[PDB]
RNA sequence: GGUGAACUAUGCCUGAAUAGGGUGAAGCCAGAGGAAACUCUGGUGGAGGCUCGUAGCGGUUCUGACGUGCAAAUCGAUCGU
RNA sequence: CAAAUGAGAACUUUGAAGACUGAAGUGGGGAAAGGUUCCACGUCAACAGCAGUUGGACGUGGGUUAGUCGAUCCUAAGAG
RNA sequence: UAUGGAUUCUUCACGGUAACGUAACUGAAUGUGGAGACGUCGGCGCGAGCCCUGGGAGGAGUUAUCUUUUCUUCUUAACAGCUUAUCACCCCGGAAUUGGUUUAUCCGGAGAUGGGGUCUUAUGGCUGGAAGAGGCCAGCACCUUUGCUGGCUCCGGUGCGCUUGUGACGGCCCGUGAAAAUCCACAGGAAGGAAUAGUUUUCAUGCCAGGUCGUACUGAUAACCGCAGCAGGUCUCCAAGGUGAACAGCCUCUAGUUGAUAGAAUAAUGUAGAUAAGGGAAGUCGGCAAAAUAGAUCCGUAACUUCGGGAUAAGGAUUGGCUCUAAGGGUCGGGUACGAUCAACUUAGAACUGGUACGGACAAGGGGAAUCUGACUGUCUAAUUAAAACAUAGCAUUGCGAUGGUCAGAAAGUGAUGUUGACGCAAUG
């Protein structure tokens, strides 16, 4: 909704920042098994439902 | 090329619909470089982009 | 009531180009301008004067620049001079025939 | 936004000490179809308002533009 | 021992929406007939949980389509209002 | 239909046609809801039940400016 | 927070007969009033925008032939001043031969008509804003930042038009259609002030500041919910031309799309549309499905009836085009009975005409005679039953006079009816 609240916009911002793929450099760390971001979100696939 | 942005911009700049905006099929490169409202204004002033005339709806039979 | 509206047409450019006959164009004007609804009933109401290069139509009855442009367009379409000459008003009632 | 009718109210408005700009607009209009006169609008810009004095006489406009002190910033346009 | 009235049921509070026609209620104006009482006629007017019928709301029939569907209830015509 | 783009075009872009929605629209805005889907650039592995050079996809970014619009204030059914 | 203006040796203003007017023109406690603040429908009036339309100033289209032609631009915001109003109100005067007057019938000795005024500013007009903007044209200088230079942007008309707003009214109800914050005003007359000065910041001008949060986009045959880019569902504003009664259907303008896996062929059976000689329900549980009817005008219309209906009953006829005819209106006066200009669409006739066709597509009732049943309008089994079921008005019965009836609560210094009182509440048929 266009007329949001500040809490809703803060949640928007947090989810926006979290929605990003794995940095190319962390994949090269020693003893590192994390290959990709397993918590990725699309606005169509999964709703934040807040 | 892909001049969807340019067609939308030309409609917005010159005040008619995308159905009336005419883009020159021989200046595709120039229109492609034009990526601002100022450049689209340059184009419409240069005649590269031309407002199509309004489709006629005569009232003669009605009159 | 007897206000004389004067519409001047500059034919200098087509005359110099050599593809226009101002005398014939003016003659077409007198013999095709219709007054009250019928042609030739210009009972000394409108006159066309030719100086060779600028044709002037003076009028006391109902006459308009839109009428004059319509007549000129009809003549250039009859003579197949369209797509070559434009009828453009430089000033109010100061029309001309442009070539380039 | 406020229109001034009298020269005396115009000249007591000029010396109000809150005026910084005075714009003069030259207009062409029609008194008779054969006599298009010139109109002058002196737009004095106060803090709250824009006053516009109107003059249809070229001579009166000239005398007003002369009597206006040169200290005020006059934009002629 | 807890969670639900975002569907739906029912109140309440505050908002919004609903072409064009048919009929012609009370009230009012004039006229005719008549001894009278009164009776009659023509207008006007614009009532109704009135009526034909869009939007809307619903869902009669085809027991039509579909029926491993568009859809765990939809689609089309025909319908109720 | 043609041209351009491209390794590749039924599907992209441009032009020319032919159409449709037909102002209780397939138009222009909004409410709830969504949450960045908006816009540009690059790009086609997967997705768009054919294709794809296109995309609401993928990657990187940019973008939402108020004394006057709204909340904020008031009270309603009510909650407490 | 200061200056001007206003107000004083009659300290807190004048004018108007009055309605009331003005630039101001003290005003505490206390009290009161108003605005906020209100339903719906109908017709009428006014305005805005849109539609339509004439001349003129530009641009575009057609031009075998015709058309002064077809399409398009000619715009004015918030805000300031002046002015403009139906309704109301004042003054004079005193009315039946009652008069005024609305589309609608109400008003007048509680003072009508008439004459003269006052007011509200919805609304409109002029000016300022503001042509300097916007738009339409023409031209100039060109890997040029890109601009600049000339013109124009004018004047009308109409309406049962559409939509919206407004006003004065009328109808409806056993229904009479929020509250509060806020703002103003009045009543009263506490306090204070005047002759070298004061009173207001409800007159004008002037100075300062205005924080926080939202704001992109979709809003749906792809941005929401249905497991999905699902034929489903989901609130609302704006709304051009023609036909037509019509935000019907059908065709167009502005705007928007051209998105639904495609190519070839045209077998059977399908799904959706149709047409059929003669018969005309013989089909079938049953006329299911389909057909027939259908708009408008005129004519005619039965039984029955709760007199309102039935009723569009039943049943007939007409309908095009073209050329005419007729009727229906608004704006000025003789020295204080004769005429002139224009929009505009309704209705009724007359010829003529044609492959007797004409609501020519679209759109668009089949009807009648009965029986059973429910009075009706309305409601329900979302997703197999819309019904004769439920509701209903009407009728009747029952309880209860408040320390009460009916019903809640584990209790309660607790509750619903109840902001109620037998013309009420409660419980039933």
């Amino acid at each position: 909704a266009a007329q949001k609240s500040f809490r809703i916009k803060q949640k928007m911002a947090k989810a926006k920042k979290q929605n990003r793929p794995l940095p190319q450099w962390i994949r090269l760390r020693t003893n590192n098994t994390i290959r990709y971001n397993a918590k990725r979100r699309n606005w169509r696939r999964t709703k934040m439902n807040i | 090329a892909n001049l969807r942005t340019q067609k939308r911009l030309a409609a917005s700049v010159v005040g008619v619909g995308k159905r009336k905006v005419w883009l020159d099929p021989n200046e595709t490169s120039e229109i492609a470089q034009a990526n601002s409202r100022n450049a689209i204004r340059k184009l419409v002033k240069n005649g590269t982009i031309v407002k199509k005339a309004v489709t006629v709806h005569s009232k003669s039979r009605t009159r | 009531q007897k206000i004389a509206k004067t519409f001047t047409v500059d034919v200098s450019s087509p005359t110099e180009n050599g593809v226009f006959d101002p005398a014939s164009y003016a003659k077409y004007l007198i013999d095709h301008i219709k007054v009250e609804g019928a042609v030739g009933n210009l009972g000394n109401a409108v006159t066309v004067t030719e100086d060779g290069t600028v044709v002037t139509v003076v009028s006391t009855a109902k006459f308009s620049g839109k009428y004059l442009k319509y007549l000129t367009k009809k003549y250039l379409k009859k003579n197949q001079l369209r797509d070559w000459i434009r009828f453009v008003s430089t000033k109010t009632n100061e029309y001309r025939l442009a070539f380039y | 936004a406020r229109e001034i009718t009298d020269i005396k109210q115009f000249l007591e408005l000029t010396r109000r000490a809150d005026v910084k700009t005075a714009t003069v607009k030259i207009n062409k209009k029609l008194n008779k179809a054969g006599k298009p006169f010139r109109q002058t609008k002196f737009k004095v810009r106060g803090s709250s308002s824009l006053y516009t004095l109107v003059i249809n006489d070229a001579g009166k406009a000239k005398k007003l533009i002369q009597s206006l002190p040169p200290t005020l910033k006059v934009n002629r346009l």
